[PDB]
């Protein structure tokens, strides 16, 4: 997997 | 008279206001006596820094936990790099603080603010749950500027946990209202990414907002899907102006970008819709949204009229929101009547796909049945199929009223030998349509390849209602  | 904010950096928000007519309309808003007062917005992702000076007057701890360290501190982690920087940007476009003297403000000015602190760490399904599901009848609004990777060849959304998150939100949040989650689209453009290949963007539960440049454009970094919803004002090249708020250390920057800033900006605009009226439903929001965002002056080359004469572009979704309009749109609203929800399983036989696949469907959308649906919402072609090079594959859905969604278009990083199993590629770009009628699935080959597969199953998903319609625009 989760990337800002 | 109403009184703009006299804030610093408030004349380097364009976005906000202008006589230009290059912006989201914010200040209308705040004319009409709508700042956010009384409503709660959460910003999930990597904390948020509760004691900034344009944050802590607005604070609510209410809609704050840390879910990666189990505690109810949101406070960043501090490292040399500023890391850790990204909630506390988001949640400023939100509910920066107005006339103090420092930096910007929000778009919901007098709204509460707090943040879930938990991308810092391992985001697991049951994170992501029990950030989602935090507090539901305490926030209104949950804004998500993250998700699955942009690298053009994941296939991803929420597990189990996520996912039951989003209907209990939807179903008994808010006092049964439905929990509101703004989504933002991606940043992979540059991979030639899609937005339906993330399933929180791909959602119906979710709205999905998406991004322009200054001067009107569809940034690099902007994904094109027909899940998307809307669209707010994000950066785009370096002649082009960015996004205003507060910034971690307790300072203010000019330069927060991409996709992230879109989706605060779009949290911000429901908040004062909210404000405005407190009994809207989930759908009801959406509805709003769908009626009220404008296309103009917003380049693209697949603008199309749907079914009822409303422009729609996969970059775009029906245009950018538009604050005052909203607020207005929203005072008098009747809510929608209950959702309803017919299936309809397509094929009676696997279909080889080879270089071009057409299915074609004519469909009676549940007559006759206490689910029969004439006025659309979400549509979902839910698809099941092998082939041996997946982003070589376009897919298109044409409604009864002759739009044509694309549901899938080529991803040239995409090698995966994987395929799609049972997953709902959404369209928004139907709604208020009658789906009675000829429904056409297109899948085809893009690439000279000999390629090979089969789609073994395709479920033509349609919510909807069959009251309250609208003359088409
Ligand atoms: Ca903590
Ligand atoms: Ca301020
Ligand atoms: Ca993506
Ligand atoms: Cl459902
Ligand atoms: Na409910
Ligand atoms: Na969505
Ligand atoms: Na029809």
């Amino acid at each position: 997997x989760x990337v800002x | 008279v109403y009184q703009e904010p006299t804030d610093p950096k408030f004349p380097q928000q364009w976005y906000l206001s202008g006589v230009t007519q290059r912006d989201l309309n914010v200040k209308a808003a705040w004319a009409q006596g709508y700042t956010g007062h009384g409503i709660v917005v959460s910003i999930l992702d990597d904390g948020i820094e509760k004691n900034h000076p344009d944050l802590a007057g607005n604070y609510d701890p209410g809609a704050s936990f840390d879910v990666n360290d189990q505690d109810p501190d949101p406070q960043p982690r501090y490292t040399q790099m500023n890391d850790n920087r990204h909630g506390t940007r988001c949640a400023g476009e939100v509910a920066a603080v107005a006339n103090n003297g420092v930096c910007g403000v929000g778009v919901a000015y007098n709204a509460r603010i707090g943040g879930v602190r938990m991308l810092d760490g391992e985001v697991t399904d049951a994170v992501e749950a029990r950030s989602l599901g935090l507090n539901p009848n305490h926030i209104h609004i949950y804004s998500a500027s993250w998700g699955p990777e942009d690298d053009g060849k994941t296939v991803d959304g929420p597990a189990r946990l996520a996912e039951e998150a989003f209907f209990r939100g939807v179903s008994q949040g808010r006092g049964g209202l439905g929990s509101i989650f703004v989504w933002a689209s991606g940043n992979g453009g540059r991979e030639h990414d899609s937005c339906n290949c993330d399933g929180y963007t791909n959602s119906i539960y979710t709205l999905s907002i998406s991004s322009a440049t200054q001067f009107g454009n569809v940034p690099w970094y902007s994904e094109a899907c027909s899940s998307t919803l809307a669209t707010t004002y994000s950066s785009g090249n370096q002649n082009e102006k960015q996004i205003v708020t507060t910034d971690l250390r307790q300072k203010c920057t000019e330069s927060h970008t991409g996709t992230s800033a879109s989706a605060p900006l779009a949290a911000g605009i429901i908040a004062l819709t909210l404000e405005a009226n407190k009994n809207l439903t989930w759908r009801d929001m959406q509805h709003l949204v769908v009626q009220t965002s404008k296309p103009a002056h917003l380049n693209a080359n697949d603008w199309a009229t749907n079914g009822v004469g409303r422009k729609v572009s996969h970059s775009y979704g029906y245009g950018l929101l538009d604050a005052g309009a909203m607020v207005a749109l929203a005072q008098n609203w009747t809510t929608v009547a209950p959702q309803r929800k017919c299936i309809i399983d397509i094929l009676t036989e696997p279909k080889d796909i080879g270089k071009r696949l057409e299915v074609r469907k004519t469909v009676t959308a549940c007559l006759g049945e206490p689910n029969h649906i004439t006025r659309l919402e979400h549509a979902q072609a839910r698809l099941t199929l092998s082939y041996n090079r997946r982003g070589d594959l376009a897919i298109h859905l044409v409604s009864p009223m002759g739009t044509r969604s694309t549901l899938l278009a080529a991803r040239p990083h995409d090698y995966s030998a994987d395929g799609f199993n049972d997953w709902a590629f959404m369209t928004t770009h139907s709604w208020d349509e009658d789906p009675s009628g000829e429904w056409v699935l297109e899948i085809e080959n893009t690439s000279e390849a000999n390629n090979y597969g089969t789609l073994t199953k395709f479920t033509l998903v349609l919510y909807g209602t069959a009251s309250g319609s609208l003359v088409p625009r």
